[PDB]
């Protein structure tokens, strides 16, 4: 298929766009901020293997 | 809970055999297999001592 779609940004709130994405990441304390969301470690509590996600 | 891991391997050292001019097959396993090493490394000479 072929799409065609806008992106417009004006500034400060006038953000135009079809699919705004907008990721929540307040709440979280971020190594790089950029990044959107977050990793987590836990490790195995009978084998002591890391699990990571 | 806790516990501790080791990583290690051990082998054989190339000509400890002695008996030989070649080696066998160019790739071989340096691990103490029975065919490799059982009674066969030069660096050791074991003697069973009785009577004392």
């Amino acid at each position: 298929y072929v799409i065609v779609g806008v992106v417009e940004n004006i500034g400060e709130k006038e953000i135009v766009g079809s699919i705004f994405y907008a990721p929540y990441t307040e709440g979280l304390d971020l190594d790089d901020p950029e990044h959107v969301g977050a990793f987590k470690v836990v490790v195995d509590p009978e084998s002591l293997q890391p699990s990571i996600g | 809970v806790m516990g501790f891991k080791t990583r290690y391997g051990i082998g054989i050292n190339p000509f400890a055999e002695s008996a030989a001019q070649a080696p066998a097959s160019r790739i071989q396993s340096g691990m103490p297999s029975i065919l490799n090493s059982l009674g066969k490394n030069a660096y050791f000479r074991r003697v069973y001592v009785k009577g004392i």
